[PDB]
């Protein structure tokens, strides 16, 4: 129940970082990752809650596994593959090992797909899944924050902009935080709709609704952390901004 | 490579095929530190095209989530291959059946379809259907407690499901017509086999083809009939009479067995039946085994 959470000591002391590498360099590895699911998964025309699993896998893979010795470039398909089969929408190993190759090389060609290179880069994802069901204790079932957030942003009545920057708030946490190693759905899910509340100067405790542990303090600790990775993110912010 | 979850299945030994003729490659087998018997289950990947099978990651996905006294038990995933590990479970319903030795008293009898009855109204409950409800999967442990197994065709609803599922046998009308969008109701009909399986020894409705079974469950129910069976189109008693001559069973069994699936009986009233209601009681299965 603790297993895939972790305390910000722990955080510090990951796999990578006892290979050097430094706690900044390791989220930089932890978000590419998360680009490079959100633009296979875009292509291969999975859900997002399918990407959002497979976010998750990795995460929680390299709180095992290190970025020294699994590349996010390599990690980011397997764990894809993996997520659309258990979400449902499993897309054939030949698909994604494609897509994964032009997100990776677009410049590049498709090896000629009997050639013993290309035999050889699809074994090497059914491995790298391999390792990840193992890795993750063939622990598969997600929660994740989205279903959450409708709970609230509708338990508060919401305008729909109020719930559609909720959603993207949450989304974008799990891209751009490790969030879901730290805190459990319910909790990340109020801190979204708090600090979408602070970006529509909406206000609303609501938040004793949805979590017995939550405390106010908690909440502008986090919607700090992440409003600050959020204005680090170019043209992110763009898109919930009120231009009118 | 590190790997804190996944254990690797040497910490058991193996003792016995249990075998092949049950659906695939199943061993007993022993924690070599505690003794402690388990059921070891391997991950099959002949024509395993696509990585891992989809199908082992529903059933692992499954069986994570079902945890009750009539549910089969989940311990661990184990590699080397990949095994999922169950606590073993010594009998089955379809052995204990097809041995003349074994005799159950109508006491027992009750028992047995109580916790069968009781394990599926708790996998319906979570939005599962097993699809595959057949003696052979419906195990019973050393001490007389009944456990549903095999998983494997098994799958989560809330429609166009598949049409290949449920044992020939103990496939219900719903699917043999070609029904796509089915429910719990077809665990129960299954259920309802079962049952009358207990007094007849062997499974009631033998079929070669789809039509074959078809014809053999008209041949029961009366015949499906718009009248019987509302929208349809797009001597239950007599026959088990001569076994079976409790007056309670006989009804149930009438309204597991029933041709409209939205007419056929579901887990919690069929609980509630006055056969689990009345004596003899139901009672812990002890001298059946
Ligand atoms: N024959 C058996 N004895 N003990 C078992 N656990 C057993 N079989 N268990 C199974 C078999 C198949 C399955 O999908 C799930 C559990």
């Amino acid at each position: 129940n603790k297993r895939w959470y972790f305390t910000r000591e722990q955080l510090e002391n990951s796999p990578s970082r006892r290979f050097g590498v430094d706690p900044d360099k390791e989220l930089s590895y932890r978000q590419q990752a998360a680009n490079l699911l959100q633009d296979m998964g875009q292509r291969l025309n999975v859900s997002q809650l399918t990407i959002n699993t497979a976010i998750v896998y990795m995460h929680r893979f390299y709180m095992i596994q290190s970025f020294t010795q699994f590349p996010g470039n390599s990690v980011a398909p397997a764990a894809l593959f993996l997520a659309a089969k258990v979400e449902e929408q499993p897309k054939k190993l030949e698909h994604v090992i494609k897509v994964a190759h032009t997100c990776l090389h677009p410049q590049e060609s498709l090896p000629d797909t009997r050639s013993e290179a290309y035999l050889q880069q699809v074994q090497d994802l059914v491995i790298l899944e391999s390792i990840i069901l193992q890795t993750l204790g063939f622990e598969l079932t997600i929660d994740h924050p989205h279903t959450h957030v409708v709970k609230c942003t509708q338990l508060v009545r919401a305008s729909k902009d109020l719930a559609q920057t909720s959603y993207f708030m949450a989304t974008n946490s799990l891209h751009l935080t490790t969030f879901s190693l730290q805190y459990t759905p319910p909790v990340v899910a109020c801190v979204c709709i708090h600090l979408a509340c602070k970006w529509s100067n909406w206000e609303i405790h609501w938040w004793e609704y949805v979590d017995a542990t939550v405390t106010l303090e908690l909440l502008d600790e986090l919607t700090h952390e992440l409003l600050q990775i959020l204005e680090k993110t170019p043209n992110r912010l763009k898109r919930i901004w009120n231009w009118r | 490579v590190e790997c804190p979850f996944c254990d690797e299945v040497s910490k058991y030994e193996k003792l016995a095929k249990i075998g092949q003729g049950t659906f695939g490659e199943v061993f007993k087998a022993r924690h070599r530190k505690t003794g402690q018997k388990v059921a070891l289950k391997k991950v099959l990947m002949e024509n395993e095209k696509e990585g891992f099978p989809i199908t082992a990651l529903r059933e692992i996905k499954i069986l994570q989530l079902l945890k009750h006294e009539n549910v089969v038990n989940l311990i661990e995933i184990c590699r080397t291959s990949i095994y999922l590990v169950f606590d073993f479970c010594e009998h089955d319903l379809a052995g204990l059946l097809s041995n003349v030795l074994v005799k159950f008293t109508l006491s027992e009898i009750k028992r047995v379809m109580q916790m069968l009855l009781n394990g599926l109204y708790y996998i319906h409950r979570n939005k599962i259907l097993h699809r595959d409800m057949k003696a052979a999967n419906v195990l019973i442990t050393r001490d007389g407690v009944l456990k549903l197994a095999d998983f494997g065709l098994a799958r989560a609803f809330s429609n166009r499901y598949t049409n290949r599922v449920v044992t020939l046998w103990y496939r219900p009308p719903e699917l043999l017509l070609g029904e796509r969008d089915y429910g719990p109701p077809i665990d129960l009909w299954g259920a309802g086999c079962i049952m009358a399986e207990m007094w007849t020894r062997s499974p009631i409705m033998q079929g070669n083809t789809e039509q074959h079974q078809l014809a053999l469950i008209s041949q029961l129910c009366g015949s499906i009939t718009p009248e019987v069976w509302p929208n349809v189109d797009n001597k239950v008693k007599d026959r088990l009479k001569a076994y079976v001559r409790d007056p309670y069973a006989l009804d149930l069994i009438d309204k597991l067995l029933v041709l409209d699936p939205a007419q056929r009986i579901d887990s919690d009233d069929a609980l509630n039946h006055d056969f689990f209601w009345s004596d003899p009681m139901p009672s812990d299965l002890k001298g059946m085994l």
